[PDB]
């Protein structure tokens, strides 16, 4: 799916 | 009445000034032409004594160039072996404002004064392995500013009431007060056969007294404002003085009066305290910008600087085998230049 | 190190550890410097401060976990130039100035000029002074029949026994103060005053608390 | 300057006791005390070491584990707890105080006694055992193993006299210096592992046994002792 | 009050002065018979340094 | 279009980095400014450093890349400093706001035990609980690919209940209790101001809601997506997935330039690095 993001 | 005696004493003034006058041939800048100079003196600091929590405003150095007592504001005279930086001894005071400190020769006793009026005498070679005042001299108005051992029974003080005195540590009162000066007096040292001692005042000028009479021999008197410190040469016949207006001077005992002057343009700072050096040559002046300086005392050509100090330097010993040079200074850090 | 070098090392170590014992325990408490003029009558005023559950001299004063030392220099014959640095520490001065004194040769502009001395020396710059005007009574009452105002110059205020003696002679001690960067924590101080260990217990609370302010970057 | 020793008696093999120490007109909270015990007729052994704080704690390696030293610097006292004493330790065990710092005479003040009844190492050897002698000088010997000078120039050799019937005191530490209170004529001088103590115009009060110490390592090995007899 | 200053004046009045060049010279010569001994103005090397 | 994220991204970057870089300088080769609050400035320097030159790149380049082509130790090691570097941070802000409440409401009472050997053992025990802390992001931040190649380097929690335990553990221990910690210190502060020149004391009160109002707004978004993603899944990521969450972590990092300017590069401090 959509590239997912890291927290901070 | 008064007018008679004013007068005698201008005419009389006047004489004695035309008389020093008389016997000047030539000056020292001269007469040291065909000398080699001795270069760039740079000094690294071997040592660095801390432990103290507030100003540092006296040091003295024992006789066997190793330990050193010194005065701080917290209360606190602290004894240092200066070749392995221990503590021997932490003696508390009774009253914490403390303004000079002295170590006997015989090593002994110590001193200290200050704003209490008060000189105790501490003895550190006792029996049950304490540390407690032998003796407080008493008898003093004004703060104490300086105070030299002579023996392990007499010591001589100088006061901010303009008087000096030599105390009898057994008895415990003055065998003899030095008056004559005008203002305070800021600084004192004794000859290196104590027999005589110069003492510096806040009147601009500097005297010798004689231990044994009792009364003031001559009267220096070349600067612009106080002196705070003073040092004999070695030899025994001329003293150097550290004044308020940055400049250093060099006098004569038996030519009666001044010699050299010690001054550069960049230095605007008081003296705060004057040494000399074993043989002489070199004079250790510090100063209120937190940093030594090393004149050339036969050149007069500065020859050095001693700067390792965050604040402003307050006391200057030289040991008495010329090995080291210890400088205190306000941020409680004393150190061990070589 | 031989075997007797680290008994020596051991008992410097001791000494250090005392040192900073003693050092903590005197970084606690508080120096206050009391700086009376002449005939300004700062006897009475200590044993006042000193009765109700309170050369140099030191009183201390244990306030709720808090140790003041009142530094009274009483008998210094030295010109007060070579000893003041030694009080450049101080929490805040504590003047104490009288009010009835302005007729008697006058005396006031000597305490006047002191207090202008004391406040410009490079030694108190992180340091609050604090005003007493002892002798108020003794002002009330000798206010009347003085003509205060052939005394002191301007005196716009009533000739009468008004307010003004009292406010007069504290704007007159005020503006003697380089402006904008220190405050002066007057008061009016009788004979028989009771509140001076709570007001100087405030004003070593505020001093220490705009310190605070100014070093803490919160301003 | 006083110490008094309390403890001792008899005690059966293998029990257990308390020595206790009250010291009275010093500083006892700056002094490093030490324990030296005594058999009926041998010389000196050190056995327990306390410093100052209670920060530092040496023993001998024939009392090791079985001893424990302790201090109580409130109350002004040393005690030695000792437990399952054998048939070794019938010993008067005096009591020596020490303070080191730059300057000090440690050793100087050792108090008196108590006589229990319990029904490497540097070898020091005073070669003499008897010598005969009043007004004419004497000289005695002593013999250490290895080099007791150290790097930075002191030479750690102690020379102690003790009297029939008296506690050992402190005539010259560092083989150099006289202590305080001793009577000019005695002298002390040598080279590194042969010292020598010269008395000159002996004097009644004076007979008794020479003992030489050394403070270098810490096991702290005493001598063999020399008696002057008339 | 007022005789004491001009006794101790005429007390340094009548006080024996010599030429300054000879105070010089023995200035310098103190400087000089005694210069080789001076751990400050030339050091010694690190095997008698004790710092 | 997109000019303006990297945009951005690379001012806050630049002006993040210079500014943290001289501000530790400063603190460091100055030798006078040795208070109880330089300490925790130059901590919190330090850590807001660490924060940029750690977390900015790793965070901008995969998240247009559409992938992680840098290794799991790069993947495992960004996380932990990531999560080591917003927690002393945050630590730290509180930790100051603590300091300002004690210093400011009871002086007297502060005098006693305010002093610079306590705030070296504060930042220690900062540093040590923050490390302790963090310990189980590189536990597990494996970078598993899902399709052919894409990588995607994530937090992979090992069961449920600790994705979304310890995601709540972070949001209140984390911006809820140092959030309410730093308002009412500065609330209490402000109050024991208005108490007892009337600007001087406004403009500081004005200051002290700035910081608040600022934590709060830019550490708000990020820990609320991270509570989103962690109990909803796959929505968050069908969500937010491209665009958005870069200006959130860009609205995180805000933080980075604020604090110095806030806190050092103001109250005329900047005459001693001028003069450095």
């Amino acid at each position: 799916e959509a590239y997912g993001w890291m927290d901070f | 009445e008064l007018d008679q005696l004013r007068q005698e004493a201008e005419q009389l003034k006047n004489q004695i000034r035309d008389a020093r006058k008389a016997c000047a041939d030539a000056t020292l800048s001269q007469i040291t032409n065909n000398i080699d100079p001795v270069g760039r003196i740079q000094m690294r600091t071997r040592r660095t004594l801390r432990g103290h929590l507030a100003k540092i405003y006296a040091m003295h150095w024992g006789t066997d160039s190793r330990l050193l007592v010194s005065a701080s504001q917290d209360g606190k005279l602290i004894i240092w072996d200066s070749y392995t930086t221990n503590k021997v001894h932490a003696i508390p005071l009774r009253s914490s404002w403390v303004m000079t400190c002295a170590y006997a020769p015989s090593g002994n006793y110590v001193a200290c004064g200050g704003l209490d009026n008060i000189c105790s005498i501490y003895n550190l070679k006792t029996r049950e392995g304490n540390v407690r005042v032998s003796r407080e001299l008493a008898g003093h108005t004004g703060y104490l500013s300086c105070c030299r051992f002579l023996d392990d029974n007499q010591i001589v003080t100088s006061s901010g009431d303009t008087t000096c005195a030599l105390w009898d540590i057994e008895t415990g009162q003055q065998t003899t007060t030095f008056t004559g000066h005008t203002g305070d007096v800021m600084s004192l040292s004794l000859a290196p056969d104590t027999r005589l001692f110069v003492s510096g005042a806040c009147d601009a000028s500097a005297k010798l007294w004689d231990v044994r009479e009792g009364m003031c021999r001559q009267t220096f008197t070349g600067h612009e404002s106080d002196i705070n410190a003073i040092c004999f040469f070695p030899n025994g016949n001329a003293f150097a003085t550290g004044s308020d207006d940055a400049t250093c001077r060099l006098f004569d005992l038996r030519a009666d009066q001044e010699l050299m002057t010690y001054s550069h343009d960049n230095i605007i700072c008081g003296i705060t305290s004057v040494s000399f050096s074993k043989s002489g040559r070199l004079l250790l002046a510090g100063y209120d910008d937190f940093n030594c300086n090393v004149w050339d005392a036969l050149k007069a050509d500065r020859a050095g600087v001693l700067a390792g100090h965050d604040n402003r330097v307050s006391c200057l010993g030289v040991t008495d085998d010329g090995m080291a040079v210890a400088t205190g200074s306000w941020d409680s850090f004393l150190k061990i230049w070589n | 190190l031989s075997a007797e070098d680290k008994a020596a090392v051991e008992r410097s170590k001791m000494i250090d550890r005392n040192l900073r014992e003693d050092g903590e325990k005197a970084r606690r408490e508080l120096k206050l410097l009391l700086l009376g003029t002449g005939e300004s009558g700062k006897s009475t005023f200590i044993k006042q401060m000193r009765i109700i559950h309170g050369g140099i001299i030191e009183y201390p004063f244990d306030l709720q976990s808090v140790i003041f030392r009142m530094v009274d220099v009483g008998g210094q014959r030295s010109e007060r130039r070579k000893w003041i640095h030694c009080f450049e520490n101080v929490t805040s001065i504590m003047f104490l100035v009288a009010l009835s004194e302005y007729d008697q040769v006058n005396r006031m502009e000597e305490s006047k000029a002191l207090f202008r001395t004391i406040i410009t020396y490079p030694w108190f710059q992180n340091s609050s002074v604090i005003l007493f005007l002892n002798k108020k009574d003794l002002l009330e009452e000798k206010i009347m029949y003085s003509h205060l105002v052939d005394y002191f110059p301007e005196y716009d205020g009533p000739q009468r026994d008004a307010q003004a003696a009292r406010e007069f002679i504290l704007k007159m001690f005020v503006d003697l103060n380089p402006d904008s960067d220190k405050i002066i924590y007057s008061h009016f101080t009788c004979a028989t005053d009771t509140e001076n260990i709570r007001f100087v217990f405030a004003a070593v609370k505020d001093t220490i608390l705009q310190l605070n302010l100014k070093e803490y970057n919160l301003v | 300057v006083q110490l008094v020793e309390s403890g001792g008696g008899l005690v059966q093999p293998g029990g257990s006791r308390k020595l206790s120490c009250s010291a009275s007109g010093f500083a006892f909270s700056s002094f490093g005390m030490h324990w030296v015990r005594q058999a009926p007729e041998k010389g000196l052994e050190w056995v327990a070491y306390i410093s100052s704080g209670s920060g530092t704690i040496y023993y001998a390696d024939t009392v090791k584990g079985r001893f424990t030293i302790s201090r109580d610097d409130p109350k002004n006292t040393l005690f030695l707890q000792m437990t399952s004493l054998r048939s070794e330790d019938t010993a008067m065990y005096y009591c020596v105080r020490s303070i080191y710092y730059y300057g000090s005479s440690p050793f100087d003040f050792w108090g008196q006694g108590t006589t229990l009844t319990v029904s490497s190492d540097i070898v020091m050897t005073q070669a003499t055992s008897s010598v005969p002698v009043p007004g004419e000088s004497v000289s005695i010997s002593c013999r250490s193993s290895k080099s007791l000078l150290h790097s930075n120039g002191n030479t750690y050799l102690y020379w102690f006299l003790q009297r029939p019937g008296q506690s050992p005191q402190l005539l010259i530490y560092r083989m150099s210096n006289l202590a305080s209170g001793v009577p000019d004529r005695f002298s002390g001088s040598g080279s590194g592992t042969a010292f020598t103590l010269t008395i000159s115009r002996l004097e009644a009060e004076d007979v008794g046994v020479y003992y030489c110490m050394q403070h270098l390592e810490y096991p702290l090995t005493f001598g063999a002792g020399t008696k002057l007899e008339l | 009050q007022a005789r004491k200053l001009v006794e101790q004046l005429k007390m340094e009045a009548n006080i024996d002065r010599i030429k300054v060049s000879k105070a010089a010279a023995d200035l310098m010569a103190y400087c000089e018979a005694h210069a080789k001994e001076d751990p400050l103005l030339t050091p010694v090397p690190a095997s008698e340094n004790p710092f | 279009e997109l000019a303006i994220r990297i945009t951005l991204y690379a001012v806050i970057f630049l002006m993040s980095v210079g500014g943290n870089m001289l501000i530790i300088v400063v603190l460091g080769l100055s030798r006078r400014l040795r208070t109880v609050t330089n300490a925790f400035l130059l901590s919190l320097a330090v850590s807001d450093l660490l924060l940029a030159v750690a977390c900015m790149p790793f965070t901008l380049l995969p998240n247009l890349m559409g992938t992680f082509i840098f290794g799991t130790v790069i993947c495992k090691a960004v996380s932990y400093l990531m999560g080591v570097s917003v927690s002393v941070s945050t630590l730290s802000l509180v930790a100051i706001a603590l300091e300002r409440y004690s210093a400011i409401c009871r002086p007297l009472q502060a005098r006693v035990w305010q002093t610079r050997s306590h705030a070296a053992r504060v930042i220690v025990a900062t540093w040590l609980l923050s490390g302790l802390l963090m310990v189980p992001y590189p536990v597990y931040t494996v970078v598993q690919p899902v399709g052919p190649r894409v990588l995607q380097c994530v937090h992979r929690w090992p069961s449920a209940r600790v994705r979304q335990t310890w995601s709540v553990l972070l949001l209140l221990l984390l911006f809820f209790i140092p959030g309410v910690v730093m308002a009412v210190a500065y609330g209490l502060i402000s109050r024991e101001l208005y108490l007892g020149k009337l600007l001087a004391k406004k403009r500081v009160v004005r200051m002290l809601l700035v910081i608040v109002v600022l934590f709060f707004l830019c550490w708000l978004p990020v820990y609320s997506a991270n509570t989103w993603r962690a109990f909803d899944g796959p929505g968050a990521h069908r969500a937010l997935s491209g665009a958005p969450i870069s200006f959130i972590h860009l609205l995180s990092y805000a933080s980075a330039c604020v604090n110095p300017l806030v806190y050092c590069f103001m109250h005329r401090r900047f005459r001693q690095a001028c003069l450095e």
